[PDB]
């Protein structure tokens, strides 16, 4: 499954995943590719926050679904 | 009607995202606020508090304590942090503590405001934007995120 992750800058990361994979695993994939630690990343699908201990099939995320990586802004 | 022509994708109940393409200086006036660590609140105090002062930011931080008591337990960006209300207020109400996305969400709820954070590239071109609230953008509070480290106020021109 080629899911897309959308960021605030508009950057898009295509991840190869399996429906059984957990959000924690998806966060670990993004960490290895972009260096963003999983504690600092909010995955969001259809306006809802995704919990680490749950799977993609539970949130009904499919082949070309696009999640959102929303980062904490401080200044 | 460009800013109104901007389309926002909902990533929370109170939060939306967008990928706009424009230079913030063409549509906004930048009011630079000091690099004291309290500029998020300094940039909000310029746009919201009618009486301008070097200590108007404190009034914004005090309004934030009421807002955190009301909404921090139920805020999505607060579920990520391992912090609970009393820790957050001690950390956040301190001087040189950086405010931003989490603080803007609770303030938008408690003050009935729509807050838009525009992010720039070092040439004043927007790399992205976040809006807290779904109100009109001509009544919203406009904040500039220069780098990922600084906040200045924006007034519509
Ligand atoms: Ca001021
Ligand atoms: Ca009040
Ligand atoms: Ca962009």
């Amino acid at each position: 499954m080629q899911i897309f992750v959308k960021t605030l800058t508009g950057k898009t990361i295509t991840l190869e995943v399996e429906p059984s994979d957990t959000i924690e695993n998806v966060k670990a994939k993004i960490q290895d590719k972009e260096g963003i630690p999983p504690d600092q990343q909010r995955l969001i699908f259809a306006g809802k926050q995704l919990e680490d201990g749950r799977t993609l099939s539970d949130y009904n995320i499919q082949k070309e679904s696009t999640l959102h990586l929303v980062l904490r802004l401080r200044g | 009607d460009f800013l109104e022509g901007i389309t926002w994708d909902s990533v929370s109940d109170i939060q939306s995202v967008s990928n706009p393409s424009f230079t913030i200086t063409d549509y906004f006036e930048v009011v630079r606020q000091p690099a004291d660590g309290n500029c998020f609140y300094h940039s909000l105090a310029e746009l919201y508090i009618p009486n301008k002062s070097d200590h108007a930011y404190r009034l914004v931080k005090n309004e934030l304590r009421e807002a955190a008591e009301k909404y921090f337990p139920t805020e999505p960006e607060a579920a990520a942090t391992g912090m609970r209300l009393d820790e957050y207020l001690d950390t956040a109400l301190r001087d040189n503590e950086w405010g931003g996305s989490l603080e803007a969400a609770m303030l938008s709820r408690h003050l009935g405001l729509t807050v838009v954070i525009w992010l720039v590239d070092g040439s004043n071109r927007v790399v992205g934007a976040t809006r807290f609230g779904k109100g009109s953008l001509k009544t919203a509070l406009h904040l500039l995120h220069s780098g990922l480290t600084h906040f200045d106020a924006l007034r519509l021109l």
